[PDB]
RNA sequence: GGAGCCUCGGUUGGCCUCGGAUAGCCGGUCCCCCGCGGGGUCCGGUGCGGAGUGCCCUUCGUCCUGGGAAACGGGGCGCGGC
RNA sequence: CCCCGGAGCCCCGCGGACGCUACGCCGCGACGAGUAGGAGGGCCGCUGCGGUGAGCCUUGAAGCCUAGGGCGCGGGCCCGGG
RNA sequence: CCGCGGCGGUGCGCCGCGACCGGCUCCGGGACGGCUGGGAAGGCCCGGCGGGGAAGGUGGCUCGGCCGAGUGUUACAGCCCCCCCGGCAGCAGCACUCGCCGAAUCCCGGGGCCGAGGGAGCGAGACCCGUCGCCGCGCUCUCCCCCCUCCCGGCGCGCCGG
């Protein structure tokens, strides 16, 4: 067998421990979720300026 | 029929889960309760006297080669050309402008008009300007100049595509051996459905180009290294 | 197509160094008023260096021996000829490249010449550090023609004040003419200054 | 200590080391863990049953 | 109707002092000095092009007497902007310190 | 003017002050001295140098016709004199 | 709730390779400096004998020579021409 | 013979592309943790409390046009600085890159390079072939609705019905 390298290897991580599914989508969302959070302090602080 | 009710995430993450996913299509509710010797197969057909003939569809072969090679091991992902995915420069906009870097039309400027099916660019420097027709090229044999005429809504024919834009002639046997067969031929000629097509699109380019002081003019002239100027340190 | 470099004002060896490299990627050079290179150190110490070089001599038959070269042209190029592997073929022609004189001869007196200012004495040494001239070196060595040397470049500077004058005198009609012409050149002279010249 | 350079890993070190670099010891050829079914088959013994129980 | 190539000298091979590891040239690219520099440069199609006695063919073209030897830049070659190749065939020494054409044609741009 | 072995490298040009560096570059002299220039003083500009090699010059499709701005410039390996 | 001379097959215990010169064939790991010295294998090489090739040979054997074509890690070998 | 139909091996010679995987080397983005629950900073200013350099000051002298410039002395604050009490949201290892250590407290996207090396079908009336494990999903055998609209159909480019 070829060893598929699992960190790169999305199904090969998901192979041999298939919590990492998860571990990814959260992480994805959770990554998101405080990026607009920062673009909503961003513009309060614009909006503060303003004012 | 119903679309992909988790979207994608990422490549391999859908955004729900396996329980979101549940819910969502519902596998609550939708739970199915549900507990040759005489006959011949495939032959069969008419005739005469005697009776009616039981044929053979796909009858075994009249000849085996003494040694054949043993089939290969299935491998998972390797898709034919016409099934891949195309990329495209993000650069190469639509009425973008290129300069064609390898053919006979060779540091020779032009327009961008569409990725064809194949992934190839389609292309025109308005025949009429430069001396390039409606024309294939690659991607990776073009410099994406940042310089763009507004193409939007010129209708380009839906006909043509690269079925089209694809070369034509010779097929097998005839006379052959002498000092014959298709070393004449000689000349690809133009045809006239391909001139009608080139007369259509560039009117509707041709204003266009225009309306850009100079452009027309730059759209004339070749790109070429001079001494002093480097790729690497100038923008295109 | 060719480096002409004024070695001038530059150091002997920190020249011929970057002149080596040239030379060997190919690079047909030139290298004028070679007694105008100077030399870090005080000018004893280079002299007293050069007369041991000279000391050097294979004792049974001094004419096959290391040839000394006086005229600072040629030193250059034993310098130069130091830093290539000139026992090669590849070594040979490098140096095949390579053209030096003492002062500045017809082909190149009416050509711009470089300058190495990684070589050169004005940044390469501290002010107070004491340096020698290659031409004073040559000379008390045994070269013959620092003075022919002189005049025939006394009448170079004399011919060339002449061309700059007339250079000049262009320039400062081109700075007439512009003004002359500058509402017929109005919108070129703008885009000229759109895209960053004349500023 | 002059023939090692070592020390106390991190979280990540002993995921990155095991998963890029994990290699069981199987009838006594290396052999690389491409499958829990071959930690199973040799560490299932003690509870261990999979790459993930290996790292803890 | 005039040049579609960056000028680039031969420098000579990949080498140790003493072991020259002939499979591996090393390009001088004209006008470019920085591991920096040089990302334009990696992945670009170039030719050491050369004339020899006997004719040959030539893609589209009538037969000819010049030659060439395709090759790829690979990656960048230490901090002054050399640039590393690798040629369809091994380069010939004669070639030393002489032109060779690095294309613009694989672009990225 | 025609063919025809061979040897190759090349793949825009740059037709120039002198030099200085705890300084230089350009102007213009109203004014003075020397042989249109040279030297001086004085004044006015530039000086991380745009009268910049981080530069300059040159353009890179061919033709047609029928307007504008620019317009006597280019050529005939055009021809004789200084 | 039935029979493979017919379930149609990813497993098939009814019969079993394209494969099986079992001194064969195939799969997984690991490793590979070497004098003196030791051992193994050489379808490497020389000459003669018993067998054996319904072998080859005046329609050209052996040897010899070969900027001819190849094989083998190698000892060597095989073909073409003379 | 024309089909280049289906499968199998191939390419005369020189070429190029494409996508997939392996191993690398880079690039660009973002999201987090911990600390003296970071240190400094910024911003708003208020009330005090002292100390220092040394000042819109004064003074001797000097240099220029009462003013500007240069030294010198005692030193309050009308140039600042520093300590001490008390209090505000703007901070955030801060693109005002002033000084860290990291990542189950971590992800995404992109470029260059080298390599593909194996081959679980040799049945006589029924495949010349899939595929194991993992991902999920996606779909359906459940009904709903909404939108956009590509093909086609209808009505007035617009609207309505795969
Ligand atoms: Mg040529
Ligand atoms: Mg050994
Ligand atoms: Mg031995």
């Amino acid at each position: 067998v070829l060893k598929k390298n699992p960190l790169k290897n999305l199904r090969i991580m998901l192979k041999l421990n298939p919590y990492a599914k998860t571990m990814r989508r959260n992480t994805i969302l959770r990554q998101a979720r405080n990026h607009k959070l920062r673009v909503e302090r961003a513009a309060a602080a614009l909006a503060a300026k303003k004012s | 029929p119903h679309c992909s009710r988790n979207p994608v995430l990422v490549r391999g993450i859908g955004r729900y889960s396996r329980s979101a996913m549940y819910s969502r299509k519902a596998l609550y509710k939708r739970k199915y309760a549900a507990p040759v010797l005489a006959t011949v197969t495939k032959p069969v057909g008419g005739d005469k006297n005697g009776g009616t003939r039981v044929v053979k569809l796909r009858k075994m072969p009249r000849y085996y080669p003494t040694e054949d090679v043993p089939r290969k091991l299935l491998s998972h992902g390797r898709k034919p050309f016409s099934q891949h995915v195309r990329k495209l420069r993000a650069s190469i906009t639509p009425g973008t402008i290129l300069i064609i870097l390898t053919g006979r039309h060779r540091g020779k400027r032009v327009v961008f008009l569409k990725q064809l099916s194949s992934g190839l660019l389609l292309v025109t420097g308005p025949l009429s300007l430069n001396r390039v027709p409606l024309r294939r090229t690659h991607q990776k044999f073009v410099i994406a100049t940042s310089t763009k005429i507004d193409i939007s809504g010129v209708k380009i024919p839906k006909h043509l595509t690269d079925a089209y834009f694809k070369k034509k002639q010779l097929r097998k046997p005839r006379h052959q051996e002498g000092e014959i067969f298709d070393t004449e031929k000689e000349k690809y000629e133009i045809t006239e459905q391909r001139k009608v097509d080139q007369k259509a699109v560039d009117s509707q380019i041709l204003p266009k180009i225009k309306a850009v002081p100079q452009l027309q003019g730059y759209l004339r002239s070749v790109f070429a290294l001079t001494n002093g100027v480097y790729p690497h340190k100038l923008v295109f | 197509q060719v480096l002409v470099l004024d070695g001038r004002g530059h150091l002997l060896g920190r020249l011929a160094a970057i002149v080596a490299k040239q030379v060997l990627l190919g690079r047909k050079v030139v290298v004028v008023r070679c007694e105008g290179i100077n030399i870090s150190g005080n000018f004893y110490r280079n002299k007293l260096k050069y007369l041991a070089f000279l000391r050097k001599r294979m004792n049974t038959n001094p004419s096959r021996g290391p040839y000394h070269f006086r005229a600072p042209s040629r030193i250059f190029w034993r310098t130069v000829r130091g830093m290539l592997p000139h026992k090669t073929k590849r070594g040979q022609a490098a140096l095949d490249r390579l053209k030096v004189f003492d002062g500045i001869p017809p082909p190149y007196d009416k050509k711009k010449r470089m300058v190495v200012p990684a070589a050169l004495k004005v940044v390469r040494l501290k002010p107070t550090r004491k340096f020698a001239y290659l031409g004073r070196l040559a000379h008390e060595v045994g070269w013959k023609y620092q003075a022919v040397t002189a005049t025939l470049e006394e009448k170079r500077k004399e011919k060339a004040k002449i061309h700059y004058r007339k250079k000049k005198q262009l320039m400062r009609l081109r700075k007439q003419a512009e003004k002359n012409v500058e509402k017929k050149i109005d919108r070129f002279t703008e885009v000229l200054k759109t895209h960053g010249f004349l500023v | 200590e002059p023939y090692i350079a070592w020390g106390y890993p991190n979280l990540k070190s002993v995921n990155e080391l095991i998963y890029k670099r994990g290699y069981g010891k199987i009838n006594k050829k290396r052999i690389a863990l491409t499958d829990n079914a071959l930690i199973a088959r040799s560490l299932g013994k003690y509870g261990i049953i999979c790459m993930e129980d290996l790292i803890h | 109707s005039g040049r579609l190539w960056c000028k680039a000298i031969f420098a000579g091979y990949k080498r140790g002092l003493r072991n020259q590891r002939e499979h591996t040239a090393l390009l001088k690219i004209e006008g470019v000095y920085a591991r920096d520099e040089t990302e334009f440069y990696l992945g670009k199609r170039c030719a050491y092009v050369y004339k020899a006695k006997n004719n040959t063919v030539t893609p589209g073209g009538k037969p000819n007497k010049t030659r060439v030897i395709w090759g790829k830049v690979t990656r960048a070659h230490g901090n002054s902007g050399m640039v590393r190749a690798k040629f369809r065939s091994n380069l010939p020494a004669k070639a030393i310190g002489h032109r060779i054409r690095v294309m613009l044609y694989p672009s990225r741009i």
